[PDB]
RNA sequence: UCGGUACGGUUUGUGUAGGAUAGGUGGGAGACUGUGAAACCUCGACGCCAGUUGGGGCGGAGUCGUUGUUGAAAUACCAC
């Protein structure tokens, strides 16, 4: 009746809270969306659900029969194969017991003759528990919709933001009943997310997404779960219902708290100063001061630190000077023939779909590369600084402070010798939470620990690749109003659409059709005239594939 | 898109639970208006199968007969196939058949093979297993009694298999056959559901069920009925 | 901040000892070998 | 007038290859002249391949059908 169930639910530690009193349940089908600011709660109640952890109270309770899924907010692996990719989980109880019934079938005769009827007869009872058995013809089924990278090759280096491809097929063939995709459109792209739209619609199951995005939540979900911090509200209606309840909610709240805090202070004098005033009732009317004083600060949150990049030496009139550049790999055609300069006290952006080749452009730049056949000019006057895709520079063992410091006590930013620990505060780590260690991060502050240790060099020249992964609307702001005021060169890799109409001066974006996979054009001017200029050059200016049976 | 198909459907009573003795009176009023047909059974469980201890399959007797054009393919070599193919089988095929089946010759009903042969069983049972012909253990197809295999399909042997969905389905008897014909098939396998009866359900177990015909319209059925089939 | 801990044997999972330890400083469970009188031997503890 | 339960008829679903798997399971040579070429046409469903024989107002003659065979399966037809 219920998939999913829980009682006063308080996963915690006693100095600090995590969730409090997560009392709500849901139904089979329960399309739900999950919305919150950064340091709720959103993927430690679907971390419960998913069995990965166990609460400190209160009993999480999942259905009978039930399975669940997860995807979590970064996504592991195995490293042997890509068609391994879809037996771990996904077809995991159908594969592992395949080759088996192949393998009791080679026709033993002094071993075992009439023991072939009630253990090959029950492998041939659990096929028909999954109604299809030939597995090969329906796994192509599984990799020519979500257009996976060919199957035959390791999850190395080899694969870029499409581990998540990978990651959306171990887990989209398991079909289980309770679904928990927690943020599945990282890293794709302005078609990968368009398939996963139209293939959460027509989902048999429940589903609960912590995204962001707006076909999703509009159309797709039913209830809304505002995570608060710490605590949880159920709402019913999709989100652009959400939305204006919300603002009325939040409007009687602006002034519900005003004539609260006028009221402390109004009693802060009949408490403090003059103490004459009553004899052996004090003690019953003191009580009631911080009665509403300890609730008043279970609500005071507002202490948000700016993102702030740091500046150092002057840059120059020459950056990036690329030689007709080609770069490419054995039968591969990524970048050809590309030749440009880079601007000086500008931002620029980069636009691909997955599998053109956008990073490997940045790792040229720094010297993780060399070019093929080509030149790429670094004058003597920029410092370059790299936040990678994949992150890679997070040790998740160690603390905080040591992935950045590298344990020493002053490192080398500005020009100037800054105290490495209040260089960690200033990307929002306020003391004693130096001390838990970084794999267990918040998404945020997986995102705000990435931007740490690379731009630790007060770099002039900084080559940003996916910055609007993770992090909500008030340091997305905080951001983008804090590389406007950068005095040069800041590159980016996006995705967000509603990214690059803000903060563009000049754009990098791939045009290939069937003539050649590996053109790149330049363009002068923001994202506001490139979405213009395509239209009128170009005749470029669907049909969504099914991934089962049905 | 027929007067004559629905003259029947006043024929049947909505509200009355019907005895098996009643149910066949209106196939033999449906099914003579044109050739012959096949009874069918459909039977809604009050289990929950997305478990996997509540699967449900049994085997059956019919003492009246099929009806089946029951061809019958049999895969063995050597003496195996030697006491079966006396019994009666239409195309008796070998290690040769490998080659015939899949090229596009599937001209066959009926499937029996021997436990020596499975190394190439397997890849034929490929694309028979989903069309239902898969090796069996239970009734006797793939087993060592390769004397009495081909009259089997002539006894009136056929497994059921409940779905996702709780409905059980099993023919019991052609148009041609009287209501004498039917009881005897019929009241075994209310009993044949019973034999694999599971200890995990709950509430009443047999909720709803009716019985029809090819071109036939539905007909109430009676589940406290168990003993007065005939 | 420091709260009070008990701490349960691995095996028969009873309950023998309680004791005080800093939040701070040790966020993760504490291990013990103490002595469990059910089992008659020294045997390794966590928390709860 | 707005919703829950119970029953009942109608309708609904499009990776690629084939005259859009008419969705799952179990059967099965059936439908009888209803041409589709009136209309909210194209069954009025999806309007993505632009079409799934039924509110059918030329008819009572000719009917996507069985035959064709690309594909885990195309194939009418009712029943759960
Ligand atoms: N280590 C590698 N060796 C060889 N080829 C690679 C390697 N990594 C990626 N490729 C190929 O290059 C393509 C794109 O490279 P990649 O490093 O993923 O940059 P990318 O396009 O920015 N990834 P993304 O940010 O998700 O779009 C892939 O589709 C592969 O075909
Ligand atoms: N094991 C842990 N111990 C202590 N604090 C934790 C632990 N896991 C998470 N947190 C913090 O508790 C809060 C829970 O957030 P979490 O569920 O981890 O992701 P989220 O921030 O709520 N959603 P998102 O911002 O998209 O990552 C965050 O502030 C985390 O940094
Ligand atoms: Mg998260
Ligand atoms: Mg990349
Ligand atoms: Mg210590
Ligand atoms: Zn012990």
């Amino acid at each position: 009746e219920f998939i999913y169930t829980m009682k006063k639910v308080r996963k915690a530690h006693g100095d600090k809270v995590i969730l409090d009193d997560v009392t709500l349940s849901f139904y089979p089908g329960a399309k739900i969306g999950v919305v919150g600011p950064n340091g709720a709660g959103k993927s430690s109640v679907l971390r419960i659900m998913a069995g990965l952890d166990k609460p400190n109270n209160g009993d999480a309770f999942l259905a009978t029969g039930a399975t669940v899924g997860i995807l979590q907010q970064e996504p592991p692996l195995n490293e042997d194969k890509t068609v391994r990719g879809n037996v771990e989980e996904g077809m995991g109880d159908i594969k592992i017991k395949l080759d088996r019934f192949n393998e009791v079938a080679e026709l033993m005769a002094t071993d075992y003759t009439d023991e072939l009827m009630e253990e090959m007869g029950r492998l041939q009872e659990e096929l028909d528990h999954a109604d299809a058995w030939d597995l090969d013809a329906q796994l192509e089924q599984a990799m020519d919709a979500l257009r996976c990278p060919p199957a035959d090759e390791p999850v190395t280096n080899l694969s870029g933001g499409e581990r998540r491809r990978v990651a959306l097929c171990k887990l989209l063939l398991s079909k289980p009943d309770l679904l928990l995709l927690d943020e599945p459109t990282n890293h794709l792209d302005a078609e990968s997310v368009q398939w996963l739209e139209q293939h959460l619609a027509s989902y048999p199951g429940a589903i609960l997404a912590v995204t962001h995005d707006r076909y999703f939540l509009d159309n797709v979900a039913e209830w809304i779960l505002e995570l608060d911090r710490g605590r949880a509200y159920p709402y019913e209606g999709n989100y652009s219902t959400y939305l204006e309840k919300k603002a009325e909610r939040l409007a009687v709240q602006g002034r519900k708290d005003a004539k609260l805090q006028k009221r402390l202070t109004e009693e802060l004098a009949w408490v403090r100063s003059g103490a004459k005033a009553r004899q052996a009732k004090s003690k019953a009317r003191l009580q009631r001061y911080e009665e509403m004083a300890a609730e008043a600060e279970k609500t005071r949150k507002l202490d948000f630190e700016e993102i702030q990049i740091p500046v150092g030496p002057r840059l120059g009139n020459v950056v990036v000077e690329v030689d007709h550049l080609d770069k490419g790999y054995d039968g591969r055609a990524l970048i050809k023939d590309l030749s440009f300069s880079l601007p000086r006290n500008g931002i620029v952006g980069v636009i691909g779909p997955n599998g053109v080749g956008k990073t490997t452009l940045f790792k040229t730049i720094v010297g993780l590369e060399t070019p093929d056949s080509g030149s790429v000019k670094v004058g003597e006057t920029v410092k370059l600084s790299y936040v990678d895709q994949a992150r890679a520079g997070i040790d998740p063992r160690k603390t905080v402070w040591e992935v950045v410091s590298d344990g020493l006590d002053y490192i080398q930013v500005g020009q100037t010798e800054v105290p490495s620990r209040a260089y960690v505060s200033a990307f929002g780590f306020k003391g004693p939470d130096q001390q838990k260690p970084a794999g267990v991060l918040s998404g945020g502050e997986r995102n705000r620990l990435n931007l740490a240790l690379t731009l630790k060099q007060g770099g002039n020249l900084i080559l940003l690749d996916e910055p609007t992964n993770d992090l909500d609307v008030e340091t997305l702001g905080s951001l983008e109003n804090a590389l406007l005021n950068f005095p040069g060169c800041a590159v980016v890799i996006s995705h967000d659409r509603w990214f690059l109409d803000r903060t563009c001066t000049h754009i990098l974006a791939w045009e290939g059709d069937d003539d050649n996979e590996a053109k790149w054009f330049w363009f002068e001017g923001n994202f506001g005239a490139y979405e213009e200029n395509k239209v009128e050059r170009l005749g470029v200016d669907v049909t969504h594939r099914k991934l089962t049976r049905g | 898109t027929s007067k004559a198909y629905r003259a029947a459907a006043a024929k049947v009573d909505r509200t009355n639970l019907y005895t098996p003795l009643q149910a066949a009176k209106l196939a033999k009023e449906t099914s003579s208006t044109k050739q012959d047909a096949t009874v069918e059974v459909a039977i809604r469980l009050g289990v929950d199968p997305r478990k996997a201890d509540q699967m449900v399959r049994g085997t059956v007797n019919l003492p009246h007969g099929t009806g089946k054009t029951a061809r019958v393919a049999v895969f063995a070599v050597g003496e195996k196939a030697d006491a079966a193919v006396a019994a009666g089988a239409d195309v008796v095929g070998s290690d040769d058949l490998i080659e015939r089946i899949q090229g596009g010759w599937l001209e066959f009903d009926a499937a029996i093979a021997t436990p020596d042969q499975m190394a190439k069983v397997g890849r034929i049972a490929r694309v028979l297993g989903p069309r239902g012909l898969m090796p069996n253990p239970k009734t006797g197809t793939v087993t060592a009694d390769v004397a009495k295999a081909v009259a089997d399909i002539k006894g009136g042997k056929i497994n059921f298999r409940v779905d996702k969905q709780a409905n059980l389905h099993f023919v019991i008897g052609k148009a041609s056959f009287d209501e004498k014909l039917l009881a005897e098939n019929y009241g075994a396998a209310i009993d044949e559901v019973l034999r694999l009866k599971p200890s995990s359900s709950k509430g009443r177990y047999l909720k709803k069920i009716t019985v029809s015909t090819t071109t036939g319209p539905g007909i109430p059925v009676d589940p406290s009925i168990t003993r007065n089939f005939a | 901040v420091r709260p009070k801990i008990t701490l349960a044997c691995e095996v028969c999972k009873h309950r023998n000892y309680i004791t005080k330890k800093n939040r701070r400083n040790d966020p993760d469970r504490l291990e013990l070998k103490k002595f469990c009188p059910n089992c008659g031997k020294h045997q390794a503890h966590r928390e709860t």
